[PDB]
């Protein structure tokens, strides 16, 4: 029987290997994930920076819209006094 | 047919829809609840951007399917406001935006309450009721704020 | 055999351990999977920020030209006024 | 001590530095071997945006370490170039950029070969051995292309 006891030892060492594989797998896949995750800080920072630069450009544009306005009404002024004489 | 969307802040909102509407139809509904202008919002699923028109059925979207929303920085149309100090601030707007819609957004940047505000566009005074279209205000246009 | 029984249970126990490991792993994988979802969307965001930047750079450029012309248009009307009375 | 800096989409440069070397110090070195102006590069360690004034020690950057690099979208100073009648373009410059380097930057944008380029800045033609600072050119300034 001692016969059966052996048929169980073998039976169970083949479960150990089959299971150990399902571990190695999950272990590797978990690592890969950890590699992709360690980059989110960077994605964050980048989203952040871009928005920053955008804001910069929106103010640069803001100044010009303010210049355009100025020269616009300065042309208007000249025209008004050229229409005379 | 009862789905949510989520900003990258975590902030979730439930949106009552059916598996027929278009991408813009969803976007249309978002603005209803949240007030977020449709063109300023991009939508993501299964790791890819969705395009207005193609209906939400197509992109395999199911019930309680979690969607991903992203707010842009620009908004397609913009206008300008010059303060009593001479400051120029750029507002993000749309044709159908009442003077109350504009007065709203001006309160956000400058702060000043929507009742100290009197907007003079090309000589004439603006009035809360009428939208941007009524006065025919094209983009890049510049409003003026003066004393009430 | 005293020792046979020993091995079978020594294996049985090592077997349970592994199964608890995979359970733990499978449980983190589930956590890893809703988080991973956040990566494509941090990229899709970095992107529309860049395009937002460019569409802003542009308007700035268009603004640079409209003020260039105004400057000249103003300088002109000034030469023409000075040669007048 | 050596560290590997890598941007998000590929390209890992390796560089040799001291622990007391500051961030502004390592940026100078990344320009020295990659061109990218310091005002256009932001470094990140452990998910934090490093600071030009503090050192590698202040952040625990030991040997074989990796700092992440993110490129800006602008740079603090930019000039413009009008083809005298055509469209106007924006250039990302540094006050100590030579005029030839400005030609290269133009060629990257409009194909125009540096040989076929003549640049005038508010009268005065810009020679090649000189810099934008030498003609007192600053942000928002506009150059004329002939």
């Amino acid at each position: 029987s001692l016969e059966d006891l052996r048929q169980q030892l073998q039976q169970a060492e083949e479960a150990l290997v089959a299971k150990q594989e399902l571990i190695d797998k999950l272990k590797e896949e978990a690592e890969q994930h950890k590699i992709v995750m360690e980059t989110v800080p960077v994605l964050k920072a980048q989203a952040d920076i871009y928005k920053a630069d955008f804001q910069a450009e929106r103010h640069a544009r803001e100044k010009l819209v303010e210049k355009k306005e100025y020269l616009q009404e300065q042309l208007e002024q000249l025209q008004r006094e050229f229409n005379k004489l | 047919m009862q789905i949510f969307v989520k900003t990258l802040t975590g902030k979730t909102i439930t949106l009552e829809v059916e598996p027929s509407d278009t991408i813009e139809n969803v976007k249309a509904k978002i603005q209803d609840k949240e007030g977020i202008p449709p063109d300023q919002q991009r939508l993501i699923f299964a790791g890819k951007q969705l395009e207005d028109g193609r209906t939400l059925s197509d992109y395999n979207i199911q019930k309680e399917s979690t969607l991903h929303l992203v707010l842009r920085l620009r908004g397609g149309m913009q206008i300008f406001v010059k303060t009593l100090t001479g400051k120029t601030i750029t507002l993000e707007v749309e044709p159908s935006d009442t003077i109350e819609n504009v007065k709203a957004k001006i309160q956000d940047k400058e702060g000043i309450p929507p009742d100290q505000q009197r907007l003079i566009f090309a000589g004439k005074q603006l009035e809360d009721g009428r939208t941007l279209s009524d006065y025919n205000i094209q983009k890049e246009s510049t409003l003026h704020l003066v004393l009430r």
